[PDB]
């Protein structure tokens, strides 16, 4: 309640990690200069940039 | 001399480059090693949590 706990700080460090994270997302589509650099960015997608850039 | 010209005209199709594409290329490659610059300079300075510590 007082002391040995302290709630506000503990939402405040999730929501810090939370912007970091999706920060360092955003950095890393600008550095790579693709906007699905993995599967868990868009899986229908993926697949379908791979056969184009086969047909090209 | 006809068999020479067309000969002469596969190897330059097949070994010889276009400038206007590696032009195209290399102007591509710039921007995108400036923009990773400009990333890299903003990554170093993005881990600065001194205002947790001192005050």
């Amino acid at each position: 309640m007082r002391i040995q706990h302290n709630i506000a700080a503990l939402n405040t460090h999730r929501n810090l990690a939370a912007n970091n994270a999706a920060a360092s997302k955003n950095l890393e589509k600008l550095s790579s200069g693709f906007k699905i650099n993995r599967a868990g960015d868009d899986a229908a997608g993926l697949a379908i940039s791979e056969k184009m850039r086969g047909q090209i | 001399g006809t068999s020479a010209e067309n000969l002469t005209a596969a190897e330059s199709r097949i070994r010889d480059t276009d400038m206007a594409a590696e032009m195209m290329a290399f102007t591509k490659n710039n921007i995108l090693t400036q923009a990773a610059q400009s990333m890299l300079a903003q990554a170093n300075q993005q881990p600065q949590g001194v205002l947790q510590l001192l005050q």
